[PDB]
């Protein structure tokens, strides 16, 4: 927690440093909360860390007379 | 009786704190730092540091629960259409600003700016074993939730909070809300331009009012000040004797024999443990108060933003029309848009009308008289009309009600019968 | 310490609220005040609860008599049973009891040989006076901290009760409420406030 | 079905506490009393006041 692990896989996050989790670029609902918008999960026989997804995406067809 | 003949649209602001600052404490390094003698003697005192850590962790998770419960109330993320024409209303002052990299709105920025070699106080506090954990949700996520809520309420109305989102033109939504407060929709369809102008002027006035005065956010600053005061007192508690010869302990071990040093060390341990216990208790009480405030804020968000409320003086001052949420450091700000009457006039009324030997009562409105004639008009607005049988119902003769008058009731069928 | 608002000002506020709700209806709580005859206001409220207007206008005298009889009986009902005002008495008794315990806490020896400073000072040497005074100071600080903690908890409870009372005043008096059992037992018609010690 | 034919107007009483007595305390007066040496020793002890 709150330690720059260059003077301690390694990932330097806002909450400190995480060891043992592989960083991905996807987005899922949070399973285990780590902090600062970062969560972790057990997926794929591996442990991954990712950024939260704030639900799905939607747009509503707005117009003058519909 | 008095009847209004004009109206005004008003916008009011409310500020509610939601969350607190998460903290964690290191027992041993706070109590004695790097002395092995304390590292040994503390152990025989049992384990006071399991329940303290448990309570602090409980408070920390409760803060995240509060924030998530208050803000995360939409299943999907809505977006506004690229064109920003909404029948004359100008929502450009609360919608997200695309130019700024922070993707905030022209007010949220004011709120964030309003609330605020050498060593910082945070570093000095951290060097005593008091650490500050970061919140789970970043400010960008909170802004995203707020923008989604604003887009949903602008585009679909209250339908998106009870099922599938259903689009509707904004003018018709405002007409529905006017019908909800008790005023017919022709008033809106005839005064659209004036209402839009008043809305824009009120939004600009809120802009200026928040911009000029810098003491409208007292509650959040008070919470921050209380937390800082508690931490400062805890830090200052380390430089007192607690009934021993000296506060600093290396001198205690160096100067005297181990026997008396044991008594001094025991006194220091007891004092510091007591101080930590009191700090934890005060933190628990403050957390309970913050949770109550967050529950109130969540209820207000559910009841005023996602719908229209008939509770008096709950979502503003006046007849509620709608509301808009904005974020703020450890809190939320509600902008309530409400409706107020103005320019009232005197009139003379009567409970009923005795015509043709029968008593007649109004169906929805009320009876008035401009000195000579008699009309029926809606309660919250002056709109006189000729008394007919379409907007009046009959029951009993006219010798029971007190205060009746005679007049006549026009039947719109006989003229067609004669021609 | 004395309260900021004297009882006269509170009575003035309650009288103003009564006059406003009697002579204006619910309009004075949402903007400019507009007058209206009282029978017409009762007709509006009857329409609000789901009963047509003519029902009141054809039974004005009976309703007035029933209201007068109820207002007569409530005064007698308040003058017999002493358990009706239990809550305020409980608050006062609890505060007085806490203060009494705090003041009585002084006489305790707290493990020492006496509770009077002058006797220890004029009868015992300073080196042992140090530890005796330390014992007494520790005990009295603990007592004061305990008193402060319970005062904080009780203040939080009182604040919650005051918030509920403010909500009831804003919703049942300045307007008519549709919430069930929130402003009485039945279909809500109206409400009137009165002031009591604390 | 069952339908009412008469009504009754009722008045009900509710009591709610609002405020609580305001108190203040003095450190030295409560703890020491009228002895100055106790005050001199106590001022070395802390700032709980
Ligand atoms: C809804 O009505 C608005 C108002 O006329 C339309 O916005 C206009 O669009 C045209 C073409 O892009 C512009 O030349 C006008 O300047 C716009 N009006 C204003 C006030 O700026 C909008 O296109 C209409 N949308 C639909 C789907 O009919
Ligand atoms: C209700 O109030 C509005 C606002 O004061 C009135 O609109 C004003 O009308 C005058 C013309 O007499 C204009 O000079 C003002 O610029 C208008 N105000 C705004 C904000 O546009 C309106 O006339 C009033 N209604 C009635 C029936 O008197
Ligand atoms: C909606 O309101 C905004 C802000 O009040 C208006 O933006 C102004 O645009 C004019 C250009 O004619 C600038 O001179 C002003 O400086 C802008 N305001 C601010 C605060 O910078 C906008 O024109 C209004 N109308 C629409 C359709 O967006
Ligand atoms: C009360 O209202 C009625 C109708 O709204 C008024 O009656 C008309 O008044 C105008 C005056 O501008 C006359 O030209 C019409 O001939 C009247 N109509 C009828 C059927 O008589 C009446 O004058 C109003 N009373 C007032 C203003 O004191
Ligand atoms: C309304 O009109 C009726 C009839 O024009 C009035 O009833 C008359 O009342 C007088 C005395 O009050 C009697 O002598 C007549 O016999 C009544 N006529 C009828 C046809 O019943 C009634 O008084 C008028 N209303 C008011 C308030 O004066
Ligand atoms: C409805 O209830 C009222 C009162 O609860 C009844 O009024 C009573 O009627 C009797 C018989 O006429 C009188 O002796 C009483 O004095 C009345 N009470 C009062 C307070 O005046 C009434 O009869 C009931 N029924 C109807 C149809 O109204
Ligand atoms: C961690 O240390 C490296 C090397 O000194 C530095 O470049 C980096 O900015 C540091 N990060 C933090 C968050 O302190
Ligand atoms: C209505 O009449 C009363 C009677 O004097 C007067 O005081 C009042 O000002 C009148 N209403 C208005 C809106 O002027």
């Amino acid at each position: 927690q709150g330690v720059n692990c260059t003077e301690v896989n390694v990932f330097q996050t806002r909450a400190g440093c995480l060891i043992g989790a592989e960083y991905v670029n996807n987005s899922y609902e949070c399973d285990i909360p780590i902090g600062a918008g970062i969560c972790a999960s057990y997926q794929t026989q591996s442990i991954i860390a990712y950024t939260m997804s704030l639900g799905a995406e939607n747009s509503v067809a707005y117009s003058n007379n519909s | 009786i008095a009847i209004p003949t004009n109206f005004t649209i008003s916008v009011t602001t409310e500020i509610l704190p939601v969350s607190m600052t998460k903290t964690s404490v290191d027992c041993t390094m706070y109590i004695c730092g790097d002395s092995t003698e304390c590292s040994n003697l503390l152990l025989q005192y049992g384990s006071f540091c399991t329940q303290l850590k448990r309570a602090l962790t409980g408070i920390a998770v409760e803060q995240d629960k509060n924030t998530q419960e208050v803000f995360a109330q939409v299943k999907q993320i809505y977006k506004t259409p690229p064109i920003k024409y909404f029948g004359g209303f100008n929502f450009s002052q609360i919608l997200p600003d695309p130019s700024k990299p922070s993707k905030r709105s022209p007010i949220e920025d004011l709120l964030f700016n309003k609330v605020t070699a050498a060593r910082d106080l945070i570093c000095a506090q951290k060097f005593k074993g008091l650490t500050v954990l970061p919140p789970l949700l970043t400010d960008e996520m909170i802004a995203q939730y707020t923008s989604a809520l604003l887009a949903g309420t602008i585009t679909s109305g209250w339908t998106f909070g009870a099922g599938p989102a259903l689009q509707i033109p904004f003018p018709m939504q405002m007409a529905y809300r006017f019908n909800g407060i008790g005023v017919t929709q022709n008033v809106l369809y005839e005064n659209q331009k004036l209402i839009a102008n008043q809305f824009n002027s009120a939004i600009g006035k809120i802009q200026d009012s928040l911009s000029s005065t810098p003491s409208a956010l007292g509650k959040l600053q008070d919470v921050v000040n209380h937390n800082a005061q508690a931490l400062n007192t805890l830090v200052k508690q380390l430089s007192s004797k607690f009934g021993a010869i000296s506060s600093v302990l290396n001198d205690i071990f160096s100067r005297l024999d181990p026997p008396e040093a044991e008594v001094q060390i025991d006194r220091l341990i007891t004092g510091r443990l007591q101080s930590l216990q009191t700090y934890v208790t005060q933190q628990l009480i403050r957390a309970a108060e913050i949770r109550a405030s967050a529950n109130l804020a969540a209820t207000k968000m559910s009841e005023c933003v996602l719908g229209q409320s008939k509770r008096v003086d709950f979502c503003g001052k006046g007849y509620h029309l709608m509301s808009f949420p904005q974020s703020a450091p450890h809190g939320v700000v509600f902008l309530h848009v409400t409706y107020v009457p103005a320019q009232e006039k005197n009139f003379t009324t009567a409970p009923a009308i005795c015509h043709d030997g029968k008593a007649h009562f109004p169906r929805e409105g009320v009876f008035v008289s401009n000195g000579t004639h008699w009309f029926v008009t809606q309660r919250n607005f002056y709109e006189p009309q000729i008394i007919t049988t379409d907007n009046t119902f009959v029951s009993g003769n006219c010798d029971v009600v007190i205060g009746i008058v005679n007049n006549t009731v026009y039947d719109p069928l006989q003229p067609e019968l004669d021609s």
